[PDB]
């Protein structure tokens, strides 16, 4: 009920490094393919934790 | 043997580590893949190396 | 043992199969039938039916 919101901007991001910190079976994501994040890239990333 | 997070690269078309530089499957795979938890024989509680 | 499910180690068996293009060696346990000829039957020839 009172998620955090985390703003990850002016950074790169490695998100292959991700798989290093939790252990977690799948990273699912929707708009996009998981194995493809370290190509294109955005504007601002927004980390919420529950 | 591998670990439970890189058991989603055993697949055609993928791109990972062991998609790239350890064991990679065409394009035009077919075939069956089994994976199943071996935590109490490929394990140790000192470290298996 | 202590780790995490998603860093537990994991045994991966991969079965490749080579479809028909030579004699067939690999076939499972299927009996096989008297050929029949001039007659309008079903057929099922190394997997190929019809």
């Amino acid at each position: 009920y009172a998620w955090n919101r985390k703003r990850i901007s002016n950074c790169v991001a490695d998100y292959s490094v991700i798989y290093n910190f939790a252990p977690f079976f799948a990273f699912k994501c929707y708009g996009v393919s998981p194995t493809k994040l370290n190509d294109l890239c955005f504007t601002n990333v927004y980390a919420d934790s529950f | 043997v591998i670990r439970g997070n890189e058991v989603s690269q055993i697949a055609p078309g993928q791109t990972g580590n062991i998609a790239d530089y350890n064991y990679k499957l065409p394009d035009d795979f077919t075939g069956c893949v089994i994976a199943w938890n071996s935590n109490k024989l490929d394990s140790k509680p000192s470290g298996n190396y | 043992p202590t780790y995490g499910v998603g860093h537990q180690p994991y045994r991966v068996v991969v079965l490749s199969f080579e479809l028909l293009h030579a004699p067939a060696t690999v076939c499972g346990p299927k009996k096989s039938t008297n050929l029949v000829k001039n007659k309008c039957v079903n057929f099922n020839f190394n997997g190929l039916t019809g």
